[PDB]
RNA sequence: AAACUUUCAACAACGGAUCUCUUGGUUCUCGCAUCGAUGAAGAACGCAGCGAAAUGCGAUACGUAAUAUGAAUUGCAGAUAUUCGUGAAUCAUCGAAUCUUUGAACGCACAUUGCGCCCUCUGGUAUUCCGGAGGGCAUGCCUGUUUGAGCGUCGU
RNA sequence: UGCUGUAAAGCUGGGUCGAACGGCCUCUAGUGCAGAUCUUGGUGGUAGUAGCAAAUAUUCAAAUGAGAACUUUGAAGACUGAAGUGGGGAAAGGUUCCAUGUCAACAGCAGUUGGACAUGGGUUAGUCGAUCCUAAGAGAUGGGGAAGCUCCGUUUCAACGUGC
RNA sequence: GGCGAAAGACUAAUCGAACCAUCUAGUAGCUGGUUCCUGCCGAAGUUUCCCUCAGGAUAGCAGAAGCUCGUAUCAGUUUUAU
RNA sequence: GCCUAGACCGAGGACUGCGGUUUUUACCUAGGAUGUUGGCAUAAUGAUCUUAAGUCGCCCGUCUUGAAACACGGACCAAGGAGUCUAACGUCUAUGCGAGUGUUUGGGUGUAAAACCCGUACGCGUAAUGAAAGUGAACGAAGGUGGGGGCCCAUUAGGGUGCACCAUCGACCGAUCCUGAUGUGUUCGGAUGGAUUUGAGUAAGAGCAUAGCUGUUGGGACCCGAAAGAUGGUGAACUAUGCCUG
RNA sequence: GACCUCAAAUCAGGUAGGACUACCCGCUGAACUUAAGCAUAUCAAUAAGCGGAGGAAAAGAAACCAACAGGGAUUGCCUCAGUAGCGGCGAGUGAAGCGGCAAAAGCUCAAAUUUGAAAUCUGGCGUCUUUGGCGUCCGAGUUGUAAUUUGAAGAAGGUAUCUUUGGGCCCGGCUCUUGUCUAUGUUCCUUGGAACAGGACGUCACAGAGGGUGAGAAUCCCGUGCGAUGAGAUGACCCGGGUCUGUGUAAAGUUCCUUCGACGAGUCGAGUUGUUUGGGAAUGCAGCUCUAAGUGGGUGGUAAAUUCCAUCUAAAGCUAAAUAUUGGCGAGAGACCGAUAGCGAACAAGUACAGUGAUGGAAAGAUGAAAAGAACUUUGAAAAGAGAGUGAAAAAGUACGUGAAAUUGUUGAAAGGGAAGGGCUUGAGAUCAGACUUGGUACCGGGCCAG
């Protein structure tokens, strides 16, 4: 609200805040970002390295839809599991009978490596898996079920 | 204001040497309003500075959350009698609070017969407060639509429509309000909390299920009520416990004594 | 122009952008008279739904592939399946596309099954049918009363079974068959042609 | 309050419609209470008032005073009685002009048209 | 010491601030689709018992008819104007008319109240000269009618 | 008339006046002026001051009138001096013309006078003009350009008579 | 653009490019102004880069919000040694 | 050690302290003024306004190293008159919920632009890195060392446990350089082990949303101010030149 | 005597033009500005200019999107996304597919032998039950008017028995427009010119919105709220029932089998030029040159050849809704402005007035409840004054609500040797204030100034 800014408090002085001698103008420096590379440099060199110039190729058309895998990590993977059985699952797991997780249905694209799993099999469908990810989830009795 | 208000001239500055200021001025002749200032803010018919523009933002969000617990607490205010007194309403003659109410009320349909309820049950005082406090407005509002200004009385809460509603309209001051839809601007007008609510037995037992408890839960989905960060909101009581009293030492003197 | 340390904006207002704002005040009034339009045009055709049928279609892109969702309308194989033509079927409420294609079989049964729910559930009255009978019915909603239901996905228990071979190793010597396909089989026949 | 869309609480618009109301419209916004006597006998609350009409004031300087209407003046929103006078320092007399909600009705001047007008009120002529 | 000047106070001026209001403005929303050769929008000039404007109207001129309604209009005057009624007032309503000179503007022209021609009727002894009344005569294009042109061309 | 606050300011006595207005808790903004050769309006000093001095020039008496340097009549003295301060017109104005009444404003003194103000009256054509003709020129039409508003052509690449 | 026996003359008191409306609140590192009180703290005209030299960015100097702790080792100063 | 002359002040408001004298559970000069008398209340007394006297006191605003300036604006008075709103953002703070969070595009509902209710998506967060193909975060009690508030055990000291945060040596993921196992579409694969390299990473999540001040950028952008540039129109009643008729 | 082409008529009957501006479809087209200079760029495919519509317009039933487990006319919102990309790769700029939602609706020709029958149509005339029907006569038309088909197909021959049915009218409904009807105090007291104010006692209330009336009126009036009861109009293109003809060896649909299956050219496409686009060895558009084909053609966002794959089906056409709307017509509102504000205009405002013209363009709201707008006497030439009179008030007199300041007159008081004004201090004169207390019961005790 404008009872509480400081344009109400600086009525009766005469610059507003601005200063006597500089007295607040135009656009002293220029509009938007000229001089970037000239009376600006000290600024974009300093708080933006990398601003000019071109990395890396080109793609044109880039579908963003294709690059879609979003990504879960073992130490999130029981999430996954009914809420109201986790805690079943967690004892009478075995090799003959393990808890199915469907990564994509839950939205995801690759199984990751963080963390560490309950010691209970499990048995893990994913589009993707990294090694070392695959790697802990046999190491507990489990499986990687690729699905497309 | 309109976007073109105090623009639709053709003036243009004389420029120096004419021994004027160098505002834009009228062009032509044969009228007073030949030569003078035009355009500026500071000028008589300019446009004024920053003129105002419809897309100002007027309404504002709120967290959906946030506005359901600022409705449980100001429920919850509505059942203390000092919060109530202090909102200013006339609650001196009423046994105690919340006011609830037999469901025959809700099937009341004459206005003559729901202030004999109403004087019943001990809410016409309040009533009678609205009526007497009927003013003139001061200011210009007076001239938009706003002409009177008159207190708030009781909100009456029901959970059916048998004629409570239109029994009340027409009476000064009282609001109904079903209780499936309870909102802050009922509830704690002003921002003031404590609002003289009469309850009928229907909206009353139907509280429970609309915000939950602890063996019910809320309709409203995933909803649960909040929690307090203090759970014993007497202080006095447990600085002055058993418990505390135990690793105290001694007190000093309220005021010391000037030495020198 | 340029100084303390902040972010780099991109604020595109360097046009007349003043003369095309457009500010949604008619958010509610406009709410209000689509919900009266859509009051009016249900009483006028009572009882029979608003809606027509819609079929259940896989979403495209590799993105959605795993979700289902309302399509255009029936297939001439899917009508076709259930004995209805297609110029008679949009006259009891059931949407056509000549455009979809049915390429397997997990959605045409799918939808078959969608319209051998809906002629099951269909009523059509005719000048024999009297008014009483009319007046029986209430205006049902078609996309409530036959939702898009998501398949559930796979849960429960199952036996553990390792093949010998990772998924990680799988993934990798697809990766290497895909790429290095178009070459090998090129000295497949250089290396043939030579013989 | 009111419900109505078509109805209007503007102070403006309200005050516009009374000042440019027509002379047609202005008859039925000079409407008068009927005394109790005319109220029991008719059946009628209100009725406009009309030139062959005998009124008693009920409000201001002249309460009390009785007499038959004159002529009902539209343009001026008054209505002028037989013998209520103002008396000027060169001893000509004008009329003085009352409003119509401050007067009970009575006697009627009765015809065809107000007997039927009374019927369609729910009255008895 | 007066006069004079200066300061204040009272009253009176000058002037139109302040306060109070508001048939106006301004913004938002809701609903609707209807200008014109069947002559529009706009322009000019007129019209009332007494009017210069504004408002309305067109030589039927602050209006004619019709429908509704039911006693006014009013500044003054005044019915051969009216009241238990084919009846005061009424841009209340409005479906029938009137609608000057113009204007896309249409016989030609227009800085002219200039100049033709055709038809019917009518006045001056008149098919021709002079007068009056009514009705007509623009352009581009479409369909059709009729009257035609060309060794373009068929047949006899 | 006093009181309170360091202050921004708040409250109060007396007068004037005539229809609405304030405290407190909050919300909100087109929210506070000495200046910008600021804007609009209003008002001073200057100041009863600069000034109201080109175009030879006025005077006596009577009448009228409340009032006469300034109006009217008479007497006179003058001037324009026919290339006029005379008598008419074209362009332009538009009732200024005339009679009667009339002095608030206007006629930079005045006013009984007036091109002022008010109420009426007044412009008569076969022969005077316009109207008609063509002048430099302007410009429709079959048409040729141009996206088009329109441009070009007029002895105009045309089956062109409202013929006698 | 006109028109000029030529002066950059004239083209409606406007001419080294008329007038009118609009684009247009054109842009200005430049000149002017910038509206209440009290309380506490309180500068800089220096460094580097810049068609930079009446301007900016950058560091410095200043305010505000604090936060982690509670005598830890600090100082526009001396002594002793070097 | 003693005697003696003047001036200004009197803050505080039961008691509580330190001392002293002791003749005393007492008294004092010792943690800030009391006693007494006269006058007055029709007033001695205090404040303000006007004026005199004494003393000091240049005209404000502004740019400026420097203004009373022979620097600029201001004759006077009233009313108007200049950091605003919006899109997107940085820091900080309050609030709700929290590995999530955001009802308001929309639908439901309504006492009808409100209030109340609903959910699929979507945004942002929960993973990074590389130009990219791609790959993708625990040797260990999520490590060692030195500090570290609080807590625990003692009995100054001392011993233990030590979150946040800090210094330091490592470990993990991606990029880069090297190495190159079982194997092979024999040119692929990349086990394993190294490297004063590199990242806006990991190592028991902290975010999302609303609001507020300040700061930023685009916008008329605190207010007023060019000389100019463009688009479409209007003028030869003045005047320039030709022509026609006087 | 035809025909073809081309004319004329005040021939019979029609049609077009112009206006309005907010939104809509195109053409044409800047510069200021930003880049701290500036030319590409930006502003901007914007302003100005031109042509053309409607209630919406446009677009629209894929020569589409994709690359998936595939979607499925067009349009809009949210998101995608300030992203891919474009850009003196600077300043800047910048879409699409998917996903959620609003709304949903589909189709028509050309290319086919009716060939056992131009089955088609405008016009004239006559007639009727007239947005038209019937009868008849010219004319158009074979250089092609009907029926039949439109790629989703479909056609011609069979097929299995199935399944289906057009039209002319009356009354209702719905929709629109419109008439009539409606609760309760003007009770008592005080103030006031006026009660609509305050007090007392009440009433109605599905009505306590708003306005009027001599001051703040639910209850005085109009309305408000609630319903009730009638009149008319319109609707192929809305549906609910009834009435008479069904010319149904007919029209259509479904299933199976056989043979077929016409599908738009100076166009597609290519080069080049200019312009534009996010479109980058070239996104669309346009000019010029070249100029196709029939499993062909187009697209598949890096130019080329080779081989595959996917997906549609161009060069012809129509179509509601969701969307837009500073204009027109009808309404309801607001934390908006309150006469220097708000539109320029609250008023005889686009007025008065200026300019040759294009154009430019003001100022200006309020007596009182009611004119009761001051009769009469008197002084004056008169304007006016003085009495009187009306009014609640003339401290309201058409110079009219209140009536500030600058500035001015008069009255009173005071000061005054080449400015005045200010601070500090005291005197003098004026004003103000306080304790004999809210004093207590002759006494007690207090207040102030002093020794
Ligand atoms: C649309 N506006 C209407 C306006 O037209 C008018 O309505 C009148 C209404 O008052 C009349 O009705 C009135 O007058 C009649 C009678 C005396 O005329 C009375 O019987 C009746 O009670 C009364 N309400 C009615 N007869 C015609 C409407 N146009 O007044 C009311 C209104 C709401 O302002
Ligand atoms: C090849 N086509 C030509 C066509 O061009 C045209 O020719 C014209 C001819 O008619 C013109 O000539 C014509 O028109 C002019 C007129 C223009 O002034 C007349 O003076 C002249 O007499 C007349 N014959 C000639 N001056 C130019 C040719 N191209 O007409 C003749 C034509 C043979 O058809
Ligand atoms: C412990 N030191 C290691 C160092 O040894 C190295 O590890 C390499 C690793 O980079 C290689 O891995 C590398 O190359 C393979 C490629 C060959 O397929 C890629 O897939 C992988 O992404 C890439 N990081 C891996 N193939 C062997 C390790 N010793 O990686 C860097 C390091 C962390 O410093
Ligand atoms: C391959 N040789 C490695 C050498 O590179 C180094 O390892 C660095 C390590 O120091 C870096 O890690 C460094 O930087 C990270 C930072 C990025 O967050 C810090 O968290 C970390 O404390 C710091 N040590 C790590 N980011 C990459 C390793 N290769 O450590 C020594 C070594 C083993 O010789
Ligand atoms: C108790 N376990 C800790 C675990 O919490 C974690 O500690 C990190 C620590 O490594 C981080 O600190 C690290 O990263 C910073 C960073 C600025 O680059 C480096 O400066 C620093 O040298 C490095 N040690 C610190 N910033 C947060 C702790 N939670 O990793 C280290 C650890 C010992 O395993
Ligand atoms: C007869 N002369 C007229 C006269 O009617 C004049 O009216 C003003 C009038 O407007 C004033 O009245 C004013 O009242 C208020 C307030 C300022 O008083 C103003 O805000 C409002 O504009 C105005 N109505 C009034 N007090 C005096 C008359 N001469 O209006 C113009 C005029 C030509 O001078
Ligand atoms: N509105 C801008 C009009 C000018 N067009 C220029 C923008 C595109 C310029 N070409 C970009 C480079 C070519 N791909």
């Amino acid at each position: 609200p404008t009872r509480l800014t400081k344009t109400r408090k600086h009525r009766g002085n005469v610059s507003a805040g601005k200063g006597r001698i500089g007295k607040h103008r135009k656009h002293p420096g220029g509009r938007g970002k000229a001089g970037g590379q000239h009376h600006h440099r000290t600024n974009l060199d300093k708080y933006h390295p990398g601003y000019f110039g071109k990395v890396g190729m080109r793609y044109f058309h880039k579908q963003q839809n294709h690059f879609w895998r979003p990504e879960i990590n073992l130490d999130k993977l029981w999430t996954l599991v009914d809420s109201e059985k986790k805690d079943e699952y967690l004892s009478k797991s075995s090799a003959s009978a393990a808890p199915v997780i469907d990564t994509l249905a839950h939205g995801y694209g690759k199984v990751l490596g963080k963390g560490r799993l309950p010691e209970v099999p499990v048995i893990v469908k994913a589009r993707f898996v990294s090694k070392l990810a695959e790697e802990k989830i046999r190491a507990v009795g489990g499986v990687v079920e690729l699905v497309a | 204001v309109a976007e073109n208000a105090g623009h639709q001239t053709s003036a243009e500055s004389w420029g120096t040497g004419r021994a004027v200021a160098r505002i834009p001025r009228v062009g032509g002749g044969g009228t007073h309003r030949s030569g003078q200032a035009a355009f500026g803010n500071m000028c008589r018919g300019g446009r004024m500075f920053a003129p105002t523009k419809t897309w100002r933002r007027w309404n504002v969000k709120v967290n959906h959350n946030e506005k359901r617990y600022a409705t449980a607490s100001a429920i919850a205010a509505s059942a203390v009698t000092s919060l109530v007194l202090a909102r200013g309403h006339r609650v001196e003659q009423v046994k105690e609070l919340p006011l609830v109410v037999s469901n025959e009320f809700e099937s009341v349909t004459k206005t003559k017969d729901a202030v004999a309820v109403l004087k019943a049950v001990g809410a016409h005082k309040d009533v009678v407060k609205v009526i007497k406090s009927k003013k003139l407005r001061a200011g210009k509002g007076k001239l938009r639509g706003r002409r009177f200004t008159q207190r708030r009385g009781p909100l009456v809460v029901y959970a059916q429509d048998n004629g409570i509603v239109k029994a009340l309209r027409n009476v000064p001051g009282v609001e109904t309000a079903s209780v499936k839809h309870l909102g802050l601007l009922q509830l704690a007008p002003g921002a003031h909390l404590g609002r003289f609510i009469i309850w009928t037995q229907g909206a009353f037992e139907s509280l429970d299920s609309v915000y939950g408890s602890d063996s019910t839960k809320s309709i409203k989905s995933g909803y649960t009520l909040p929690s307090n960060i203090i759970s014993n909101t007497d202080v006095t009581r447990l600085i002055n416990s058993a418990e505390v009293q135990a690793v105290v030492r001694p007190a000093g003197e309220k005021t010391q004594k000037k030495s020198h | 122009a340029i100084s303390k340390n902040l972010p780099l904006l991109n604020n595109h207002f360097r046009k007349h952008w003043q003369e095309r704002v457009r500010v949604h005040f008619d958010q509610a009034g406009k709410k209000a008279s689509r919900r009266q339009s859509r009051l009016r045009k249900a009483a006028k055709i009572a009882p029979r739904p608003i809606d027509a049928l819609r079929p259940v279609v896989r979403a495209p892109t590799v993105k959605y592939n795993r979700k289902v969702r309302a399509g255009r309308g029936f297939t001439l194989a899917e009508l076709k399946a259930v004995g209805i033509a297609p110029k008679y079927a949009r006259t009891i409420g059931i949407s056509v596309d000549h455009r979809r294609q049915n390429k397997s079989q997990e959605t045409f049964d799918a939808n078959v099954a969608r319209l051998q729910e809906y002629k099951s559930k269909l009523v059509i009255f005719d000048k024999k049918t009297k008014a009483s009978e009319v007046a029986s019915f209430e205006q049902v909603d078609v996309s409530a009363t036959f939702p898009v239901e998501q398949p559930a996905p796979e849960s429960g228990l199952r036996a553990v079974e390792v093949p010998e071979q990772t998924a990680y190793r799988t993934l990798r010597l697809a990766r290497n068959e895909k790429k290095y396909k178009g070459i090998r089989e090129k000295r497949a026949k250089e290396k043939a042609e030579a013989e | 309050a009111k419900i109505s869309q078509d109805v209007s609480s503007s102070r403006s618009k309200a005050r516009k419609a009374y000042f440019t109301a027509s002379s047609v419209e202005r008859r039925v916004l000079l409407s008068a209470p009927l005394s109790k006597e005319l109220r029991q006998q008719y059946n009628v609350k209100s009725l406009p008032i009309r030139q062959n009409d005998e009124v008693l004031v009920v409000r201001g300087s002249k309460k009390g005073s009785e007499g038959k209407v004159n002529s009902v003046y539209r343009l001026k929103f008054a209505i002028q009685v037989d013998k209520l006078q103002k008396e000027k320092s060169n001893g000509a007399s004008v009329p003085i002009n009352i409003h119509p909600s401050k007067v009970v009705i009575t006697k009627l001047h009765l015809d065809k048209d107000r007997k039927a007008l009374i019927q369609r009120k729910g009255g008895k002529a």
